[PDB]
């Protein structure tokens, strides 16, 4: 994982097995965190704050979405139809 | 300026594009993570 | 079931997850469509319930909205 | 030269990124059309 100033941005990984067959060849997979990396190229601490475009901030488009499916992944979520959609 | 949060992927994979990888679009299945997209883990 | 819910979840002020909950209902009449098992006069009652839902979904978000101040902005003239 | 499919975009996003719009990601459900997504019908 990377490193960049105390903060883990990224994971960079060889694979060696999938499902449960061995991988041949192997496979490199890089995989980047874009709300980890932004928050430090811009000195924010709150995702909230993020610019996102000129103009337009982060926490303005996806705020509501992150305090509203809150409730529902959290609180009020039917319990039973989703133990007969699992089978 | 400073980046912001669209320059940084309209970059990302423009750069990733000039070395040779396709660019593809994401799915349309919930997901937890990437290494479980249907064209990276089959 | 889909249709349910989603008039469930629009009745407690729930806007967005009401209406995600409707892209998913009006899919499975375009999928049943393809296959051909609708017949002549369920065409009607189908569109029927999804404009109905549609439109009592609809008014909710500027309800919504109205009471937020309009933090983007406003129109005048 | 003979212009792609994938740099068609790269031409259509950052043109529409200088006139003013905020260009943002695709659907997350099955859209049966262009207009029905969330970020335009509501």
């Amino acid at each position: 994982e990377v490193w960049m100033d105390g903060m883990e941005i990224t994971q960079f990984t060889y694979f060696q097995q999938s499902g449960s067959l061995p991988l041949l060849p192997v496979s490199v997979e890089i995989t980047y965190g874009l709300e980890r990396i932004l928050m430090s190229l811009q000195g924010v601490d709150h995702f909230k704050n993020i610019q996102y475009t000129k103009g337009i901030t982060y926490g303005e488009l996806f705020l509501e979405n992150e305090k509203e499916m809150s409730a529902y992944y959290l609180e009020h979520a039917n319990v039973d139809n989703i133990q007969k959609h699992f089978d | 300026s400073v980046l912001t949060f669209q320059q940084a992927i309209q970059r990302l994979q423009d750069y990733w594009a000039s070395v040779g990888c396709a660019v593809m679009q994401c799915s349309n299945t919930e997901v937890g993570a990437g290494t479980m997209n249907p064209l990276t883990f089959l | 079931d889909f249709e349910e819910e989603a008039r469930s979840l629009l009745s407690l002020w729930l806007p967005i997850p009401a209406y995600d909950h409707v892209l998913k209902a009006s899919h499975a009449f375009n999928i049943l469509d393809s296959r051909g098992f609708v017949g002549v006069t369920e065409r009607a009652r189908y569109f029927g319930r999804m404009r109905s839902l549609a439109r009592q979904c609809a008014q909710l978000w500027v309800k919504t909205r109205e009471n937020l101040g309009y933090p983007l902005g406003t129109y005048q003239e």
